[PDB]
């Protein structure tokens, strides 16, 4: 017994639009953040709530960008999203 | 002598100091602040007028027009970022045609 | 009362034999007023977060570095620093 | 090289929350660059506020102010 | 065979060997020209967008303003303010770059032209030049001249109110005939604000082959005429009982 | 040797300092 | 003996010529008196017996023309991304959806 | 019905300034509604500023303030 392609995808869409947890891990994001920050001022030290706010804002931005990417892909009469859809969404958005 | 002659600027300092106390920003403006802000405004004004003068000489004219200001602002990488949400009256747009429409 | 004669004084230094229309003069007036309001509002915001009662060249410099782009803000900080150095010396 | 730590299942779960049913193989290198421009703007503003506040430690209110400056307005951290 | 000489000679009307019974003509002339046009208010300049080099010709050298120019695609010739200057190739009505033509007899339908050498597609041949009429004079001169029993009527309508006469003065483009298999045609080029009519080729015409253009068919009176070519589907007569202009 | 219509400039006069 | 017309332009040449002609100039593209009557008619719904200046209607016309030009500039990119040349109302609705309107 | 005074060649001319090559037949009826909504919003805010200022004429600075409120700064009418 195997599922036909798309059933597990819709099942994941349903469960991750139902859940509210964070999707990106914490130590790789923290190592990314501590590495980017040092290029603006010397000896940076971090609280936990600063990175906890950065992760919320980053995932909200990415979900709000993939929604318009999906809208562009549906408008192009396709299902698969492409990087040109992301480029069109960031061109119309004003970035 | 005036403070604009002391600092070596061209924009006034007393009018900037009057607009800083008068416009309800803090229970106190500092000092070097109107001189610093007048230098920043003079630099930005000189940059806009330099690019506008170049755009005016490029079309065989001797008077700067809002179309020349529009071309000077929109043909620059950082002034377009600073003035992205600003509509200039009688300015027009940049001439461009997409490459999938030309025969 | 406006900045028109000062815009003429700046214009006659970078391009001597040129003129400017009244509509472009009004656009430059609006530009100077808009940049003044932006920098003064951001410097007013910076002085409240630290519970200080003033505004200072450090406050104006921090409002310049946040608002202007990368290559423009460096020259703006350099010109303002030179002008505030020439004021006391 | 910690932008490879934003793995392919994490971007796929973010796209499943975004409503995307089918995903190509070139989305990930674009998404990492967009995330590493958005971070390189917000942390730049946060380190500018920290460098003005005469502080050794980047707090959360600096991040909230850096997001308010760009028009994001995050609630929940003060 | 053409032999353009200013002395008038002893050939009556057929103009096949002696061209000096009528007069020739340069770029056309006007009668009631007034300063109401789009000439120098919005079509002051229409400059192309080209970033050339112009220092490397005859070796790795692309010709200036080819079929990628903004003006050649939109059927406009450039002005003197071009960034190529005196190396631009759009200005073909002004530098008078023409094609090698000759006028001899081919068929008893009349006189015409045949190609001297090989001539590729989209290549300029000749400019239609004549005398520009106006509103009132056309409908008076056509009924004044219909009673003179002429065969050839040299009338071409530039616009809805402009009809050019190439009878009193005409260049070498007045002899070209009609056929139902056209290899040349007419185009509407805009030079110096004014509209001009030219002749381009469409195929690879061999050396010694016919060069005619298709008429947009028209009758003005009661009688009818017919063509003598007969390529493959020659109608000859007009398109029925039409009366438009 | 060639010039544009002055009406273009007439619609937006120069700023008068007085 | 008839008067023949030369030719007829291919569809697109006059349109691109008008694109260049109206991207070169800087003027008002809408008639002024129908715009003024429209503004007064839609302003009767908020306060009866108002009065207007001339720059107050000129600024509205400048802002409205800039808004419509920006909307068509995004909508043309939508129509090109949809692999077409003709511009549809679904492209306008997609532009207003992605922009945030 | 003064919304029909915004004629078809005016919308076509705005689309030619916007870079549009070929136009369908419903863009005019869409554009009239878009322009109507935008003008209703700006006129509502301008009449609100005018009624607050106790005047009866609607000046141009009220229009500039309403356009600044929408987020569209206009240089020239100050």
């Amino acid at each position: 017994h195997r599922y036909r392609p798309g059933t597990v995808a819709l099942r994941e869409i349903r469960r991750y639009q139902k859940s509210t947890e964070l999707l990106i891990r914490k130590l790789p994001f923290q190592r990314l953040v501590r590495e980017i920050a040092q290029d603006f001022k010397t000896d940076l030290r971090f609280q936990s709530s600063a990175v906890m706010a950065l992760q919320e804002a980053s995932e909200a931005y990415l979900v709000g960008l993939f929604e318009d990417t999906n809208l562009a892909a549906i408008h192009a009469k396709r299902v698969t999203i492409m990087p040109k859809d992301i480029q069109l969404a960031r061109r119309i958005r004003g970035e | 002598k005036t403070r604009s002659s002391r600092a070596g600027l061209q924009f006034p300092v007393g009018r900037v100091h009057r607009l800083l106390r008068k416009g309800n920003y803090s229970e106190r403006v500092g000092a070097g602040a109107p001189v610093y802000l007048a230098a920043v405004l003079e630099y930005l004004t000189a940059e806009i007028l330099e690019l506008a003068g170049n755009a005016a000489r490029d079309n065989k004219k001797t008077r700067i027009i809002p179309r020349h200001l529009q071309l000077a602002i929109r043909n620059d990488e950082e002034l377009n970022k600073l003035l992205g949400r600003v509509t200039i009256a009688q300015g027009g747009v940049l001439p461009n045609i997409q490459a999938v429409l030309l025969p | 009362e406006s900045y028109s004669v000062y815009v003429y004084k700046v214009l006659k230094q970078v391009h001597p034999d040129t003129g400017i229309s009244s509509k472009a003069m009004g656009i430059m007036n609006s530009f100077v007023n808009d940049i003044f309001e932006r920098i003064a509002g951001e410097a007013s915001r910076l002085a409240h977060y630290n519970k200080r009662s003033t505004i200072t060249s450090r406050e104006i410099q921090t409002a310049v570095r946040l608002l202007l782009p990368g290559e423009l803000a460096k020259h703006a900080v350099s010109e303002g620093t030179k002008a505030v150095t020439k004021y006391t010396s | 090289d910690n932008i490879q730590g934003i793995t392919k299942p994490a971007i796929r779960r973010l796209a499943r929350r975004g409503g995307v049913k089918r995903i190509s193989g070139l989305i990930y290198e674009e998404t990492r660059g967009v995330l590493k421009v958005f971070l390189e703007n917000v942390i730049r503003d946060a380190v500018t506020y920290t460098e003005h506040a005469k502080r050794k430690t980047v707090t959360a209110m600096d991040v909230v102010y850096a997001l308010k400056r760009q028009g994001r307005t995050l609630y929940g951290f003060g | 065979d053409d032999f353009r000489d200013p002395q008038r000679w002893k050939e009556c009307a057929k103009q096949g060997k002696m061209p000096c019974y009528f007069d020739l003509i340069e770029e056309n002339v006007y009668l009631t020209e007034r300063k109401k046009n789009k000439s120098h208010r919005d079509i002051k300049r229409m400059q192309c967008e080209c970033t050339p080099l112009s220092k490397d010709e005859r070796a790795q050298g692309e010709i200036a303003c080819g079929e990628d120019c903004l003006n050649r695609l939109l059927m406009i010739e450039c002005s003197s303010r071009c960034p190529n200057g005196d190396y631009c190739s759009n200005r073909r009505f002004q530098r008078k770059q023409h094609a090698d033509v000759e006028v001899i007899l081919t068929e008893k339908k009349g006189w015409g032209l045949r190609a001297a050498k090989d001539l590729p597609s989209n290549t300029f041949v000749l400019e239609y030049c004549g005398e520009v009429l106006d509103h009132k004079e056309f409908k008076a001169r056509v009924k004044e001249y219909a009673r003179n029993k002429n065969i050839h009527y040299y009338f071409m309508a530039l616009k809805n109110d402009e009809i050019i006469d190439a009878t009193q003065k005409g260049n070498c483009s007045r002899f070209m005939n009609h056929s139902c298999e056209p290899n040349c045609e007419t185009q509407k080029w805009t030079v110096n604000g004014q509209l001009r009519v030219g002749f381009f080729t469409t195929k690879l015409v061999p050396s010694g082959s016919e060069l005619t253009f298709d008429y947009q068919f028209q009758r003005y009176g009661k009688e009818a005429q017919k063509c003598f070519c007969g390529s493959a589907n020659c109608r000859g007569y007009l398109g029925g009982e039409n009366r438009v202009s | 040797a060639e010039e544009g219509d002055s009406e273009s400039e007439i619609e937006d006069e120069t700023f008068n300092p007085s």
